[PDB]
Order: structure tokens, then C-alpha cells, then sequence
């Protein structure tokens, strides 16, 4: 959480610098506002898409793996650090046996190993009460496919 | 020569930068309305410069193995330096990892925001007094090319202006592609996990078996 | 027709001489203040870009500076 | 500067110097010298 | 493309997929960078503002080439995973 | 310094207007526009010959007093040289109360009139104080040159000279202060005050960096 | 024209070639400012100077008593007749105001040149002292710069570089291997392959710290050791 802070109050004075570069110094032309195609193309895929794409990510090796281990009853100061999963395949393997494979069913087109991170159960957890954290992590993986 | 190139690209490009095969899809370096560091000279000079550091690096990141398995010595792979500590460290280091980026972050202080200020005021470094170097970092006109009697020391180009222009085209190549390099060696270093030359001696091996597709599960 | 990024280098200068003088973005507002609505005037009328100045250049760069602003507040 | 100064002048950033310096007055006050009720 | 699946079913159907729509591009069967459509899916030509400089003899530039062969990877993909949740595959 | 042409902050970046080189050790470093204003520069200029001063005479404490301690003198560290008993006085026993009480009264005394000349020049030198009048002027501000303040004459002497000496001052402050943070983060960090610090990096200097030393890099 | 240090090099003006030795060497500029190129120069003649009476020394000392290793020498008890185990402390003494003087009036040479060449205690004798490094007289005795001494300083201040060049030699494959500057030369002459710089650049052989007579003197390699 400290880390997560620090890192947002750096965006924060990126934010504003922008706000004052792109005002006193770098001045976008009208020209360059009015492309809304160009907008929509850009927010759609890269804004929206990539968004999705990019929490499909993290759900799918930081927030899958930590939220099963704390479901099973294991001590928060006992679980592997999220690296740990992305870098230690076998930590990750455990867990999901489909990261035995790796990219290769996705390529060869067989998405359907992957179907123990990314299911379609629907309903609610029975241990914590909210929605599976492996539909949440599919439902972004589509929406970003469809944002691109 | 041009590789997808479009009438309005070479409308800016007339050939005259060192490299210009008007290669430039999005268009970045169009002048018409350009500022902050999008600007065509900072692009180029940018371009320049990640070349320079890519040509060190490709040439960083495949020595250690191919001299240490040789047997000369060291014998590590570029991620196990200290780079990337979770990735692995070297032990025998006559200092700190953070020491030595201490010391690094104040070397290249003197040298990067000196580089910089004869680009914002062209030849500023030449006047004030620097250990009485600032004679040799005067610099010439174009930003990229510094010159004196240092960056080019062996005034190697200088006989005919054909010879600076074929010397800076080999540059600009040999660091395109050292750039490609550079990222191939990172790539292969994630999907595999082995250091570049082992990835190159595993293709030699079993091609077939050893490429990009096998690598996805294997 | 062609989409490519247009800039304009060092539009309006940065200084806090136009912080001292409160009201410089409306005409009316800018002679000072003679009855106490001035002042809720010079808020009421701070973000009205559109009232500022007829430019649609103007007033978009505002608009897209201030969002800025907006996200690192957020 | 001259200008800078100008601005922390203007009446919102007086009021609000003058305003913290009042509170944080009281507040250090009854933190030291809790519950005042009477004048004793 | 891994585990030397080629020659697998999935292979021939991506690679029919992402051929049958790069040569209904460059055979002027379907939009393109130039002769684009209308309101009456007629291909009624177009100026593309870059004004791409493509050496093929149609006119196919880089463009098409990365525009229609990802329609054949989208159409393999539906068609892959349909006839595998079918009997067809 | 005193040069139109004087080394700057910053080789390259133009010196600010308002610093034209007269001033001792003037490099041209103001980026955030701090003494824009003249008379700001005046009081700033005034300022930093004050900070600057009293951190000289304290960076010679926090020196040899630790010098003293690590040779075996007693000597208590510059941190807790403050519980040190107070000494005794042929008038009595010192209190702590007393001793902040009368540090204070006399500063208020010296501290009025160093300023009420700053605001007036020359208004000390008005013989009110014993007679004592151009001794109580000020040659220049944050210079109260006299008979009383620079006894043996280096700015009554050679001018040359005196304005090496001012740019000596002026160097040689900003480096106590900068030391004097020292002075302060090493022990907030160490834990053991200076002199014993360059001791141990002295002793083992590579693997005795601030990096080394738990509290300066947290992660290493 | 004189032959410049690399084929394809231009000459630094500065470098007209006055100086002995001036191969238009200078890549960082940095006798630019004649004061330094004056300065400079001193120290290079005062360098080369040293180092080849250095370089004589290790060989000569060697050559002649060769138990003594040339790094370790300067110990007490390594000084040869009475001086073994003699007081270093006096021993600096004695270095130290003799080498003050002669150094200080050498620089007193260069801040006022042919200012200091009379004899201060005695009187009328002098030192020609025609350039500034070059005093002659008592210091020139069997009268060898008479005849082309700018030929004779050429061949000095090249005798003298090569020279500044093999004593920092001498020390690195020392503190390397262990071994004197012809013992080096032995080792490689017996096995080249095995003996080279590849299997001695991974061990810095030599004392880490040395106490002298109760002083503990802190010892380094060049090159960080592996
Ligand atoms: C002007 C700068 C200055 C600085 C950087 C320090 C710093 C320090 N003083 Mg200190 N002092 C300074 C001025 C003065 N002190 C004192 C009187 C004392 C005492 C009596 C003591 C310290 C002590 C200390 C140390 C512990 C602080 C503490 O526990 O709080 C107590 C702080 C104070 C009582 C005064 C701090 C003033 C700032 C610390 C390193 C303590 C010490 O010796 O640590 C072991 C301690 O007992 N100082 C006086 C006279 C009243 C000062 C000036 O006039
Ligand atoms: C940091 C240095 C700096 C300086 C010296 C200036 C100076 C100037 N700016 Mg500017 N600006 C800056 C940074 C700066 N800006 C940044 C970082 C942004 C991005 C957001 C902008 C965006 C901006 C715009 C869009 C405009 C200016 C304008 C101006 C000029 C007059 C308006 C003005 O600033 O008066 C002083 C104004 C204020 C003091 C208002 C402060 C508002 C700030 C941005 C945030 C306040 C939000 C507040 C916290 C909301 C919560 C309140 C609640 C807690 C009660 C003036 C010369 C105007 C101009 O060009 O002249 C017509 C103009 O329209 N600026
Ligand atoms: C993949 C390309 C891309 C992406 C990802 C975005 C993303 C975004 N745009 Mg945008 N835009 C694009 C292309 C893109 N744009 C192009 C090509 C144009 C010209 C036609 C525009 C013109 C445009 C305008 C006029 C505006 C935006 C705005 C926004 C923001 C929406 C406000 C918001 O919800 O804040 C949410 C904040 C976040 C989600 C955090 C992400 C913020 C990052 C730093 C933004 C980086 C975007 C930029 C393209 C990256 C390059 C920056 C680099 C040069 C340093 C959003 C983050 C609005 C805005 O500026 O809001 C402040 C707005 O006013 N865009
Ligand atoms: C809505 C947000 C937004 C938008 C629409 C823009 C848009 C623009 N910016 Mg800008 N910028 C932003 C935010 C934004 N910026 C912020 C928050 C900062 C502070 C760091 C900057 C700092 C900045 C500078 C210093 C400059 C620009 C410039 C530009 C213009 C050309 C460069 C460009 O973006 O093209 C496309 C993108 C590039 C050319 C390079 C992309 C580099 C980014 C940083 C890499 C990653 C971007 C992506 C969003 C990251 C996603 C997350 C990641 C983990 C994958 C362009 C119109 C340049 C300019 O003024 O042109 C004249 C310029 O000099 N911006
Ligand atoms: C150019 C980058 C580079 C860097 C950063 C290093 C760094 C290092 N080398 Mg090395 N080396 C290099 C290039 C480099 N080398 C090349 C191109 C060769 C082929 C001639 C060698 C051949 C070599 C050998 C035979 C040995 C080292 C050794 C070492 C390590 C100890 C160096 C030492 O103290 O002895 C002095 C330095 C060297 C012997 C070589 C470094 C000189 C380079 C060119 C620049 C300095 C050290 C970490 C030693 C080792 O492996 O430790 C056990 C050792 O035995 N290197
Ligand atoms: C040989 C050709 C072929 C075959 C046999 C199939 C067969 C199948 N497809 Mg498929 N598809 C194909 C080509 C083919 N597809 C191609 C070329 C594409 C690319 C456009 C797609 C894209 C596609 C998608 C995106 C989906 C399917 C789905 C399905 C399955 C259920 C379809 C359904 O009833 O949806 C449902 C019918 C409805 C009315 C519900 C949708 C209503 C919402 C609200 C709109 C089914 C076994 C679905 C699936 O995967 O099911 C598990 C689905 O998600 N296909
Ligand atoms: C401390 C010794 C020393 C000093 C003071 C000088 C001084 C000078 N040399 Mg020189 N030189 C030396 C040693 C030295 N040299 C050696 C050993 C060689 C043999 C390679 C040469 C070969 C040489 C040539 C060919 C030329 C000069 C020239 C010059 C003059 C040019 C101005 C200049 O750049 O000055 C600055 C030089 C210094 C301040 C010397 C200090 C060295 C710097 C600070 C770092 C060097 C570290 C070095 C690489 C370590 C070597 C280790 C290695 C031996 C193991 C100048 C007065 C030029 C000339 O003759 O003009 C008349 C010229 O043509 N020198
Ligand atoms: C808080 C300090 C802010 C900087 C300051 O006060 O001076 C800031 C000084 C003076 O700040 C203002 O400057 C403007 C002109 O550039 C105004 O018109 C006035 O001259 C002045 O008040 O200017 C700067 O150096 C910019 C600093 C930006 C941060
Ligand atoms: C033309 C165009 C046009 C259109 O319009 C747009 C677009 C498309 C955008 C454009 C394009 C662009 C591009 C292509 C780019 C690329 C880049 C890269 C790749 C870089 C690299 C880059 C790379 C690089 C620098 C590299 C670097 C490196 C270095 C320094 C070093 C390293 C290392 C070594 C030695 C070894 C050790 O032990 C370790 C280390 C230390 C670690
Ligand atoms: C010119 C130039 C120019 C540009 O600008 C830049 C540059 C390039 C950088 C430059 C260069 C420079 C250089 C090269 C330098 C070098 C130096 C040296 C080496 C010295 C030595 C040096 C060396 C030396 C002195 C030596 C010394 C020694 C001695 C005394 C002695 C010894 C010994 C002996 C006898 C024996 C005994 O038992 C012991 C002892 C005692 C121990
Ligand atoms: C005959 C001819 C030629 C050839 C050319 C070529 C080679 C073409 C091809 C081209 C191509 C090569 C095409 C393809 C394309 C594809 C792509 C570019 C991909 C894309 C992707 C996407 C779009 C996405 C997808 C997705 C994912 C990733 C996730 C899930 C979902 C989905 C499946 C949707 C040449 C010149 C040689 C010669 C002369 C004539």
C-alpha cells in the first residue's frame, strides 16, 4: 500500500506538469483536438482494450493465485510474494496445473487447458461471498479483445 | 532503400539525414507544428544515441558468455549481474550494486546534462572552466556528431565528406540493428530463461526443435 | 485531412503576474472590484473558458490542461 | 517574487494563514491545558 | 503455432482462413487501402490521405496486408474453436 | 566570483538578472526566483552571512570536540554534549531555565541592533551606546566592519584582499552548513557523530557507505 | 613536419612543436592554456625524470641483491648496514626538510623563472638555468647540453615516457604475480601460455596492510582484485 501511494502521488505531479506543458509549453493546435476518429480509435483499443488487457494480467498472476491461497485458509504472512508466482512457474503450476503447458495451448489454439484461471462458473464464491476472481479475470481478457 | 515509405513521409524526407530510408509509418518526424521532444532533432538525436548505448550493450550482453564458457573467465549471463536482483547477483563486486549506482547516477550527471546543455545552448560546455577539458567539449554544430580533438580523437572521416557520410550510414545500421539485437536478447531471455548464446548454440543444435514455436512450451 | 500531433512552442508564459491580478480572464472582471458581487463574480465565471475568449484553439487547450489538473488531484 | 508575495496577500490566502494560525492556537492551548471550563 | 502442431487440422484451417482473406483483398473481393465501399456495400474507391507507396502490382500495401490476414486469424480462431466445442473438430 | 564572467551553477544556463557577480560567492543560483525582488536579495544576502557564520563556529565545535573524544580527551560527542552537567560560577550554580533565559536576553540585545542598522545604517553609530559610533557602522551589509568587529583591518587594508576574504567567508559557510546537515543525517542514521564516521570509512571504505547502514537505502 | 601520434590526426595548434617530444598527443585538450602547457610539462620532466631513476632501481636492485623483493623494501628491517630497523620517523625527517627545499626553489622556479639560481648561502655561485626544467650548470657537471640539447631532450623526455610508462608496469605485475620485473620476464620464457596475465590478473599477491614500527600502513591493488 506505501509503494501504491508513493506511486500515485508521482503520477500526480506528472499529471500536472503535463497540465502545464501541454499549456505553456507544447499547446496542442485545434487541429490535432478534432480528430475524434482518431480519439475513439485510440480510447477504444488502447485506452479501454489495453486497460482490460493489462488487469487480465495482473488478476491472472498476482490477484488469482494470493486470493486462493488466503481462500484456503493460508496466513496472509505465509503466502509466496505475488513475483514469486510469475517468476516460480511451479508455485504457479501448483495452483493452476495449466501454467505446465505455458503459452503454447493459447497459439495452438487450445484456450480450453487454460479453464482453471479462466472459468464461466457464474454465481458467488462460497468462501468469500463475491464473484469468482477467475470469471473477473476472463471477462476482461473478452471486453479487451472487443475494446481492440 | 525506401521500405514502406508514403508520399506525404518523404515530403520531410529528402534523404539528406545519415539513414533515411523514409521508413516513417505514424510520421513523427514531420516538422510542419512540432515541439517538446517530438521535435525532428531530438528524434534523430534520440535515434543516435540509443544506437551508441544498444551497440555497448548487444555487445555487453553476449560477451561475458561467449569469453567466460570459452573459459577466459566470469562465465555469467547478462541478467545475472545485479541488474536485476531477483534474477540473480554476482557475488565478487569490489563494492555495493547500489554503491556502484550511486556513483553511476553522479558520473552520468557530469556527462548527460552536459551533453545536454550543448544541445539547448549549442557549444555552452567549451567556455566554462572544466578541469581545462571544456577546449575538448566544445562539440560541433550538429548535436548527435560532438567532434574535437576527443569524440572523433583519430579523425577518423574528415578526408572528403563521402567518407563522415558512408562512416555515419554504417553507424546508423550496425546500430539499427544492434537496437533489434538488444530487444531479441531480452525477449529470448524472458520466454526461454537462458542467456543469449546458449539460446544461439540450442538453434544450431536441433533447429527444428529449438525455435520460438517449440520455446512457447518448452 | 492528415492526423498527426500539431503543437504550438511556448504559448503563454509562465509567471505569477496574472496570479496578483485576480479577474485577468474576463474583461468585465479585470477593473478591480467596486461592490462586494465582484467577488463572487470572479469565481462564478473562472472556468466559463467559452466566456474568456471567442478562440475555439484557446479554450480547448484550457479544457484539456484543466482535466490534467483534474486527474492528479484525483 | 514582488508578484508571488502579491498573490499570498490576496484576501482567500490571508484569511487562510490567519485562520490556521487562530485554530491551531486553540487546539495547542486545550492540548496542553485540557478541559477549560471556568476561569477558576 | 507451437509444439510443431503443423499439419493439425487447427493449421490447416488458420492458414486456409488467413489466405482466403488476403486474396480476397489483393483479387479486389472485398474493401481495401483504395477502392473502399459505400452505403450499398459497392467498392466505390477511396483516397488514403498517407498516400501509401506499395511496390505491389494491385496496389496491396502493408496496410491490407495486416488488415485482412487479421480477419483470417479472427475467422480461423471462431472456426478452430467452434467445430472443437462441435463434433466437427 | 566578482565577475560578469564568473564560473556559474549550471555551465550553459544564463545567470539571473538580479545576480550580476558583485556579491560574494555569487554563481547565478536562483532557480525558483527566491530574491527576485532587490530588496529580498539584500535580507537573503544578509541571511545566509548570518546561517552561514554561526554554522562555521559550530562545524568547528562538532570537529573538535569529537577530535578530542576519539583521541581519548574527554570530550562528550557533539549529541550528548547538551546533558553534560552545566559548570559552577564564582556567582553561583548554573540553571537550565536561567541558562536559555539569559542566552536569549543577551541575543535580543546584539540581535536589535545588528537589524535596527540593517533597517537604518549607521543608526547604532549614534554614540548612545558609550559613544561607540562608526565602530557600530556597517562597512557593507552582513559586513559590520570597525574597530570592535574586524579588529586587525583586512577591509580597512588592501580591498583586494578583503574581497578574497569575503569570497573565503562566503565558500567556506555554505560548506560548514552543507557539513553541518552532515554532521546531523550521518548521526541520524550512524548513530555515532563524525570523526568516528570517517574512522570507520577509513577503516573498511567500501564496505562502509551510506548504502551500508540500515536507515539511509531502506530496501538495501 | 614532425610525425604526428596517429596517421590520420591533425596537430593541436597549441602543440607548434617547440616542446621535446610533441606528437600532437593531447586528445583532451588539456595543455590548451599555456599556463597549464608550462605546469604540465614540469611535471612530466620531473615524472619522466623519477621514474627512469625508479626503473633503473627495481632492475638494478634485482639484478645485484635479489632476496629483497622490490615491494617490500622500504621496511626497516629491509634497509640494508645499520639502517635496518632504523627509526623511520627520522628517516622521514631527513626526506622530508632536504626534499622540501630543493622542491620549493624548483618552484620558485616556475612561479619567477631564473629568480632562483644564485647560491642563497654562499654568493656569485650560480646556475644557468637557460629553460625552465633544464637548470644545468652544477646539475649539467660533465657539460652534455652544450652541444644539441633540444635533440638530447628529446631523446630524454621519450626515454623518460616509455620509462613512466614501465614502472607502473613493474608495479602491477608485481602486486600481480608476486614476482620482480625479470623474474616476470623468467616465468613467461619458461611456460608463455601458462604464465601470462590471464592466470595472475585473478590474485592481487601482496599485503593487504604493512605495520611499521608500530604504524600500519593500508596496502591496495591497482586493479580491485578477484
Ligand atoms: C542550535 C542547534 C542544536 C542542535 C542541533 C541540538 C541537538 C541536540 N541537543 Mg541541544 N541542540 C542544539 C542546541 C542547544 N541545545 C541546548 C541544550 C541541550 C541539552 C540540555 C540537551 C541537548 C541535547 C541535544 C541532543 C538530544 C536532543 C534531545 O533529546 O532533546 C533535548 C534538547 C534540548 C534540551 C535542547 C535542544 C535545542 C535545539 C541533540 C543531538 C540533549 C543531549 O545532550 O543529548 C544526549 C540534552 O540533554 N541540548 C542548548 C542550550 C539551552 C542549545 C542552544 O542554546
Ligand atoms: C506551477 C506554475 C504555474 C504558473 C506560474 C502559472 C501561471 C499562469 N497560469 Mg497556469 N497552470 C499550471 C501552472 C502554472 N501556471 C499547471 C500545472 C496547469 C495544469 C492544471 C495550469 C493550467 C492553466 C490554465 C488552463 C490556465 C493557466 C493560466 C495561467 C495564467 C493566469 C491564470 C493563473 O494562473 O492565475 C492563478 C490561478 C489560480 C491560483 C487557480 C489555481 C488552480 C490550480 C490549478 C488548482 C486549484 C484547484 C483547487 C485545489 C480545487 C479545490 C478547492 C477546494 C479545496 C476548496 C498565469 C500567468 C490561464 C491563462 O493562460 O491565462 C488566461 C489559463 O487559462 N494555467
Ligand atoms: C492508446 C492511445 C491513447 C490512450 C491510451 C489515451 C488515453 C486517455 N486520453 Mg487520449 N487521445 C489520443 C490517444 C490516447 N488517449 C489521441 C491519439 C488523441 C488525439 C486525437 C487524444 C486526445 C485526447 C483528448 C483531447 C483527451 C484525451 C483524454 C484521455 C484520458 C481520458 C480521461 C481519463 O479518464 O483519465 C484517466 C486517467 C488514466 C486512465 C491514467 C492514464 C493517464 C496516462 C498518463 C495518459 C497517457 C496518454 C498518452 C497517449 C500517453 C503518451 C504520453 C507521453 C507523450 C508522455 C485517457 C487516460 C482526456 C484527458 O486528457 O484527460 C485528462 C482528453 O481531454 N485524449
Ligand atoms: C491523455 C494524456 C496525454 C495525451 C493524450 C498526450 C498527448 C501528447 N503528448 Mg503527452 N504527457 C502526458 C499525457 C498525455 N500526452 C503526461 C501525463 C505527461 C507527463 C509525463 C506527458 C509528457 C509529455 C512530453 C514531455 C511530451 C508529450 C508530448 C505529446 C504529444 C506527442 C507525443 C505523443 O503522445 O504521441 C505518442 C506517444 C509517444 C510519441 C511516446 C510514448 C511514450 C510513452 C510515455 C510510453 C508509454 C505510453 C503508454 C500510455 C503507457 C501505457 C502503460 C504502460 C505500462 C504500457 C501528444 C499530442 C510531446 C510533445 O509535446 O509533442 C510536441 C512531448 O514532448 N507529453
Ligand atoms: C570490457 C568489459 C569488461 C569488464 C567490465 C570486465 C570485468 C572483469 N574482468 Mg574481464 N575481460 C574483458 C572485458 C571486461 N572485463 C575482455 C574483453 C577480456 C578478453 C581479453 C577479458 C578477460 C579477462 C580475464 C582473463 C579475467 C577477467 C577478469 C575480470 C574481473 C576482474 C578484473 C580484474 O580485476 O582484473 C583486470 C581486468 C581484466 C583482466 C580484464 C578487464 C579489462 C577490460 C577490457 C576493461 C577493464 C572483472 C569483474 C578476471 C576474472 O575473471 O576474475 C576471476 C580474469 O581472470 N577478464
Ligand atoms: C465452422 C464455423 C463455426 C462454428 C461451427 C461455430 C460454433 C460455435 N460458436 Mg463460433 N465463430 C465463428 C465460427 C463458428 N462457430 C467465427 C468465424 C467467429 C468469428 C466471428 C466466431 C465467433 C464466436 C464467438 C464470439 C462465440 C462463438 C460461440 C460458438 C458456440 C455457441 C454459439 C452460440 O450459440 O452463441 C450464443 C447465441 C446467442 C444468441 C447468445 C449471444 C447473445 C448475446 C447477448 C449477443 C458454438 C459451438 C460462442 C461460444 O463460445 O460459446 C461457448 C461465442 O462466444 N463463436
Ligand atoms: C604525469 C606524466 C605526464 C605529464 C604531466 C605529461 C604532460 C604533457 N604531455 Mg605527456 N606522456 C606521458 C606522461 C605525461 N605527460 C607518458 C607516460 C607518455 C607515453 C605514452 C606521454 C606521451 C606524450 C605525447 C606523445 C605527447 C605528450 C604531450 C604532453 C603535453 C600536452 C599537454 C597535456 O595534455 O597535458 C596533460 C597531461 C597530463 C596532465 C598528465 C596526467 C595524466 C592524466 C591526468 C591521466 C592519465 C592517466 C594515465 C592513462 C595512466 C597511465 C597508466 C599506465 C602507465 C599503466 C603535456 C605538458 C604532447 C606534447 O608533447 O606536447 C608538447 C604530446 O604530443 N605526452
Ligand atoms: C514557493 C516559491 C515559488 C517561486 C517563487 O516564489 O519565485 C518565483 C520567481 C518569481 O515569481 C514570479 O515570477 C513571475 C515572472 O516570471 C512573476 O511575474 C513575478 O516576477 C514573480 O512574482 O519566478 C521563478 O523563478 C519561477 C519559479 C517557478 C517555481
Ligand atoms: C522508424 C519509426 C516510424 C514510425 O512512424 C513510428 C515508429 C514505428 C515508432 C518508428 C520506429 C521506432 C523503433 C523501431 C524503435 C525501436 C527501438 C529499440 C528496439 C531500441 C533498443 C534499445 C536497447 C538499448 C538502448 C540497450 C541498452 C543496453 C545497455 C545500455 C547495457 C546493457 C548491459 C550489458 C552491456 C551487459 C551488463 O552485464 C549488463 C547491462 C548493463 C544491462
Ligand atoms: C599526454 C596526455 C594528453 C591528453 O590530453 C590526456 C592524456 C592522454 C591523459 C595525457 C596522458 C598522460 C600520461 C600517459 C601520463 C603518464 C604518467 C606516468 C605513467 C607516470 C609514471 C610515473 C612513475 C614514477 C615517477 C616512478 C617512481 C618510482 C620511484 C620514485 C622509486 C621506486 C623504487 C625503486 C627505485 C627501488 C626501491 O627498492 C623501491 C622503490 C623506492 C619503490
Ligand atoms: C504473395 C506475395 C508476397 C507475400 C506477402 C505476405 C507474406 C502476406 C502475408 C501477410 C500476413 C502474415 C497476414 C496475417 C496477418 C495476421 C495477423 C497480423 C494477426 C492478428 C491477430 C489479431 C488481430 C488478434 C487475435 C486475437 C488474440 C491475440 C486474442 C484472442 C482473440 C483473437 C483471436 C481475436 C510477397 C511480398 C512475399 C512476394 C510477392 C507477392
Amino acid at each position: 500500500l506505501y509503494t501504491t501511494a508513493i506511486g500515485g502521488l508521482v503520477m500526480a505531479a506528472a499529471m500536472f506538469f503535463a497540465g502545464w506543458f501541454h499549456y505553456h509549453k507544447a499547446a496542442p493546435k485545434l487541429e490535432w483536438f478534432q480528430n475524434v476518429e482518431s480519439m475513439l480509435n485510440h480510447h477504444l483499443a488502447g485506452l479501454l482494450g489495453l486497460g482490460s488487457l493489462s488487469w487480465a494480467g495482473h488478476q491472472i498472476h498476482v490477484s488469482l493465485p494470493v486470493n486462493k491461497l488466503l481462500d484456503a485458509g493460508v496466513d496472509p504472512k505465509e503466502i509466496p510474494l505475488p513475483h514469486e508466482f510469475l517468476l516460480n512457474r511451479q508455485i504457479m503450476q501448483d495452483l493452476y496445473p495449466s501454467f505446465a503447458k505455458g503459452l503454447a495451448p493459447f497459439f495452438t489454439l487450445q484456450w480450453g487447458e487454460y479453464s482453471d484461471f479462466l472459468t464461466f462458473n457464474g454465481g458467488l464464491n462460497p468462501v468469500t461471498g463475491g464473484l469468482w476472481l477467475s470469471d473477473t479475470a476472463h471477462h476482461h481478457l473478452a471486453i479487451a479483445v472487443l475494446f481492440l | 532503400q525506401l521500405y514502406f515509405t508514403s508520399e506525404s513521409t518523404l515530403q520531410y524526407l529528402d534523404g539528406t539525414l545519415p539513414g533515411d530510408f523514409g521508413f516513417d509509418p505514424l510520421g513523427l518526424l514531420d516538422p510542419v507544428n512540432s515541439g517538446g521532444f517530438v521535435t525532428p532533432q531530438w528524434l534523430a538525436y534520440s535515434e543516435v544515441i540509443h544506437c551508441r548505448w544498444a551497440m555497448l550493450g548487444a555487445a555487453g550482453c553476449i560477451a561475458p558468455e561467449i569469453l567466460g564458457k570459452a573459459g577466459v573467465g566470469v562465465d555469467i549471463r547478462w541478467f545475472e549481474t545485479g541488474v536485476i536482483p531477483p534474477a540473480g547477483t554476482y557475488d565478487k563486486y569490489w563494492t555495493d550494486p547500489y554503491s556502484l549506482f550511486f556513483i553511476e547516477v553522479i558520473a552520468m550527471q557530469f556527462a548527460e546534462l552536459r551533453r545536454w546543455q550543448d544541445f539547448k545552448y549549442p557549444g555552452s560546455m567549451s567556455k566554462q572552466y572544466f578541469v581545462g577539458l571544456e577546449a575538448v567539449q566544445g562539440g560541433s554544430g550538429d548535436p548527435a556528431y560532438p567532434g574535437g580533438p576527443w569524440f572523433n580523437l583519430f579523425n577518423l572521416g574528415a578526408k572528403s565528406e563521402a567518407d563522415m557520410k558512408k562512416l555515419k550510414l554504417n553507424e546508423i545500421k550496425n546500430g539499427r540493428l544492434a537496437m533489434l539485437a538488444v530487444f531479441g536478447y531480452g525477449a529470448q531471455a524472458v520466454l526461454t530463461g537462458k542467456g543469449p548464446y546458449e539460446n544461439l548454440l540450442d538453434h544450431l543444435a536441433d533447429p527444428v526443435n529449438n525455435n520460438i514455436l517449440t520455446n512457447f512450451g518448452k | 485531412k492528415k492526423v498527426k500531433i500539431a503543437v504550438d512552442r511556448n504559448p503563454v508564459e509562465t509567471s505569477f503576474e496574472k496570479w496578483a491580478k485576480p479577474g485577468h480572464f474576463s474583461r468585465t472582471l479585470s477593473k478591480g472590484p467596486n461592490t462586494t458581487t465582484w467577488i463572487w463574480n470572479l469565481h462564478a465565471d473562472a472556468h466559463d473558458f467559452d466566456s474568456h475568449t471567442s478562440d475555439l484553439e484557446e479554450i480547448s487547450r484550457k479544457v484539456f490542461s484543466a482535466h490534467f489538473g483534474q486527474l492528479g488531484v484525483i | 517574487m514582488k508578484n508571488f508575495t502579491t498573490y499570498l496577500s490576496t484576501a482567500p490566502v490571508v484569511a487562510l494563514a490567519w485562520f490556521t494560525v487562530t485554530a491551531a492556537l486553540l487546539i495547542e492551548i486545550n492540548r496542553f491545558f485540557p478541559d477549560p471550563l471556568v476561569f477558576s | 503455432r507451437a509444439d510443431g502442431f503443423i499439419g493439425s487440422t487447427t493449421n490447416l484451417i488458420m492458414v486456409a482462413s488467413t489466405a482466403a482473406f488476403l486474396a480476397a483483398g489483393k483479387f479486389g473481393l472485398a474493401p481495401t487501402v483504395k477502392r473502399g465501399t459505400d452505403a450499398a456495400c459497392k467498392l466505390v474507391d477511396r483516397p488514403n490521405a498517407a498516400g501509401l507507396i506499395s511496390n505491389d502490382p494491385s496496389g496491396f500495401t502493408a496496410v491490407d496486408t495486416l488488415a485482412f490476414g487479421a480477419l483470417g486469424h479472427i475467422a480461423g480462431v471462431g472456426i478452430v474453436l467452434g467445430l472443437r466445442a462441435t463434433g466437427n473438430l | 566570483a566578482y565577475g560578469p564572467d564568473r564560473p556559474l551553477w549550471y555551465p550553459g544556463n544564463p545567470a539571473p538578472a538580479y545576480l550580476d557577480g558583485t556579491l560574494a560567492g555569487d554563481y547565478g543560483f536562483d532557480p525558483l526566483g527566491l530574491s527576485s525582488d532587490p530588496e529580498t536579495m539584500r535580507w537573503m544576502v544578509h541571511a545566509e552571512l548570518q546561517n552561514a557564520r554561526w554554522a562555521m563556529l559550530g562545524a568547528a565545535g562538532v570537529l573538535l570536540t569529537s577530535i578530542g573524544a576519539a583521541v581519548g580527551l574527554p570530550f562528550p560527542e557533539w549529541y550528548e554534549a547538551g546533558a553534560a552537567p552545566l559548570p559552577s560560577t564564582v556567582h553561583g550554580d548554573w540553571s537550565f531555565g536561567t541558562l536559555t533565559a539569559t542566552m536569549f536576553l543577551l541575543f535580543h540585545w546584539a540581535e536589535q541592533k545588528r537589524i535596527m542598522d540593517f533597517r537604518n545604517p549607521g543608526s547604532q553609530g549614534d554614540g548612545s551606546f558609550f559613544g561607540i559610533t562608526d565602530d557600530f557602522k556597517s562597512k557593507e551589509n552582513g559586513y559590520p566592519g570597525g574597530r570592535l568587529f574586524d579588529p586587525i583591518g583586512f577591509s580597512r587594508g588592501d580591498e583586494a584582499m578583503y574581497k578574497k576574504y569575503k569570497q573565503n567567508e562566503i565558500v567556506n559557510g555554505r560548506l560548514a552548513m552543507v557539513a553541518n546537515l552532515g554532521f546531523w543525517a550521518q548521526y541520524a542514521a550512524t548513530g555515532k557523530g563524525p570523526i568516528q564516521n570517517l574512522a570507520d570509512h577509513l577503516a573498511d571504505p567500501y564496505h562502509t557507505t551510506f548504502t551500508t547502514n540500515g536507515v539511509s537505502v531502506p530496501f538495501y | 613536419d614532425r610525425k604526428l601520434w596517429a596517421p590520420t590526426v591533425d596537430s593541436p595548434s597549441y602543440l607548434n612543436g617547440e616542446l621535446a617530444g610533441d606528437y600532437g598527443f593531447d586528445p583532451l585538450g588539456l595543455g590548451a592554456d599555456p599556463v597549464a602547457l608550462k605546469w604540465y610539462r614540469q611535471s612530466e620532466l620531473v615524472h619522466a625524470r623519477w621514474a627512469m631513476l625508479g626503473v633503473a632501481g627495481v632492475l638494478g636492485q634485482e639484478i645485484l641483491r635479489p632476496d629483497v623483493f622490490w615491494y617490500e623494501a622500504g621496511e626497516p628491517q629491509n634497509l640494508p648496514g645499520p639502517f635496518q630497523n632504523i627509526n623511520m620517523g627520522g628517516l622521514l625527517a631527513w626526506e622530508f626538510l632536504l626534499m622540501h627545499w630543493v622542491e620549493v626553489r624548483r618552484w620558485q622556479d616556475y612561479k619567477n623563472f631564473g629568480s632562483v639560481n644564485e647560491d642563497p648561502i654562499f654568493k656569485g655561485n650560480k646556475v644557468p638555468n637557460p629553460e625552465m626544467g633544464y637548470p644545468g650548470g652544477i646539475f649539467d657537471p660533465l657539460g652534455f647540453s652544450k652541444g644539441n640539447r633540444k635533440e638530447l631532450q628529446t631523446k630524454e623526455i621519450k626515454n623518460g615516457r616509455i620509462a613512466m610508462i614501465a614502472f607502473m608496469s613493474f608495479v602491477v605485475q608485481a602486486q600481480a604475480t608476486g614476482k620482480g620485473p625479470l623474474a616476470n620476464l623468467a616465468d613467461h620464457l619458461s611456460n608463455p601460455g601458462a604464465n601470462n596475465w590471464v592466470s595472475n590478473i585473478n590474485h592481487c599477491v601482496t599485503p593487504s596492510s604493512v605495520d611499521v614500527q608500530g604504524l600500519t600502513i593500508p596496502l591496495t591493488c591497482l586493479w580491485p582484485g578477484s
